């Protein structure tokens, strides 16, 4: 929600648009974050 | 936010909490004798080879800001030159001054004795794939 | 969970007997079918799948002085029917049951062997009703089929009895096993993403 | 012609690998997969060794792969 209250300066919350990267594309799971190398 | 990054060299800034190579084994100081425009002269690093400071800092004690580090760029003889500007010095406090490396595997061996402590993949198996092309 | 993503293997039923001379005439090439002595003898047997998964069994074998059950010869799992009429000696219309998936793959004038079940004085073929049986024409779970066809006399039964469809399907080692020479095998399904079944832990 | 004791086979590979996984040692690691399946289980909680044993869940001397 704090992207609710950065949004506190919106003249009155429909979005188009593309990404970019973070740590989303997988090949190792992890059921917790132990970060990662970036190669 | 970019810091392991696997590479044929590794990433550790020389002295930090990684590379871990002793603060004190490496020392090197000296009173400056004679000052330049964009680079410094003293007798110890006379007794140095060529580069040995390359990447390395110099350091001292400021009447007012108390300790100040600044980088070398370059060395040569009893020649240093600096990254960065100099804000004045005086051939009296000694210059405590720091090697640099080539951060490189065979570099952080010989000259730093860190390799067990080495951060950098030498054999980064050029990406050999497993997709595309016959391999294995 | 998945929506039945399970492979694994498991054991199943499985009946076995020494390989008929019809056996080597429609599996052997005549090339070598000539030469095969009177002192040979071929081992074959049937088992059903037991799970969709199932690719094929391999036959472990352990004759008279090897070691251990030695994996040789895999046979594909042919149709099984479990007889359920009791039918007599002369019976033809056989009533059954458990219509396999690959029972009505068998086409008109197969041949089938019919057994029943098999333990210590059971074991033994001459007195046990083994009998080969020709099917004539499939009655949906009823099958019109002769009695007594190549190598057994006709013989009665009892319901909830095995039989099994042996026209182009069996497994063997394909070894010319001389005579008395008893072995003790264990037949092991296999899966894809499973493998064989236990290592040595299916019956025998 | 001969049985198969001794004929050509699918050809296994005989040289293994290395992987950087990520930073930090982590209190421990559950499990390894190979082609979207479950392969291995283990807690491996510090430096230590394991063999992968299952070749089972690819093939072998009748089917294609399987890790070991
Ligand atoms: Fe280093």
């Amino acid at each position: 929600m704090w992207w609710a209250l950065a949004m506190l300066v919106a003249s009155v919350e429909v979005w188009t648009a593309d990404w970019q990267v973070l740590g989303f594309g997988n090949f190792r799971t992890k059921a917790v974050k132990a970060k990662q190398a970036k190669k | 936010g970019l810091r392991l990054s696997w590479s044929r060299g590794c990433p550790h800034a020389l002295y930090d909490g990684q590379c871990r190579v002793n603060k004190e084994a490496f020392r090197v100081d000296a009173t400056i004798l004679t000052v330049g425009a964009g680079t410094v002269t003293a007798a110890a690093y006379a007794t140095r080879p060529d580069g040995y400071f390359a990447g390395g800092f110099i350091e001292w004690i400021d009447p007012v800001y108390g300790v100040e580090r600044r980088g070398i760029e370059t060395h040569t003889g009893n020649t240093i030159t600096i990254f960065g500007t100099v804000d004045g010095l005086a051939g009296g406090y000694i210059l405590k001054t720091y090697p640099g490396c080539p951060r490189t595997s065979a570099a952080c061996d010989t000259i730093f004795n860190n390799l067990a402590n080495f951060g950098g993949i030498p054999s980064l198996p050029d990406r050999s794939p497993f997709d595309g092309n016959p391999i294995f | 969970a998945g929506y039945e993503p399970n492979l694994t293997p498991a054991i199943a039923r499985r009946i076995v007997y020494e390989m008929p001379y019809v056996d080597l005439v429609q599996q052997l090439p005549d090339g070598e079918l000539n030469a095969v002595g009177p002192n040979d003898a071929f081992i074959n047997s049937q088992a059903e799948k037991p799970t969709d998964m199932s690719a094929a069994y391999d036959m472990g074998i352990m004759a008279e002085g090897e070691s251990g059950f030695d994996v040789r010869g895999n046979g594909d799992f042919g149709a099984f029917g479990s007889l359920a009429s009791d039918i007599d000696y002369l019976s033809t219309q056989i009533v059954l049951s458990e219509m396999t998936d690959m029972w009505d793959d068998v086409q008109p004038g197969f041949v089938a062997r019919i057994a029943k079940p098999v333990l210590d004085g059971q074991r033994t073929q001459m007195e046990i009703a083994e009998e080969f049986v020709r099917i004539d024409a499939i009655n949906g779970n009823v099958i019109t089929v002769a009695r007594g066809v190549l190598d057994t006399i006709p013989f009665r039964h009892q319901k909830s009895e095995m039989l099994w469809v042996t026209t182009y399907d069996g497994g063997t080692d394909w070894q010319k096993y001389a005579g008395n020479e008893s072995i003790d095998i264990k037949i092991l399904p296999w899966t894809l993403g499973g493998g064989r079944f236990p290592i040595e832990d299916a019956p025998i | 012609g001969s049985k198969s004791k001794k004929v050509t086979v699918g050809y296994k590979y005989y040289m293994g690998l290395f992987m950087g996984l990520f930073r930090g040692p982590v209190n421990e690691i559950t499990e390894i997969r190979v082609g979207d399946r479950t392969a291995w289980t283990g807690s491996i909680t510090g430096n230590t060794t394991i063999q992968i044993n299952k070749e089972s869940l690819f093939g072998g001397t009748k089917a294609e792969g399987g890790i070991d």
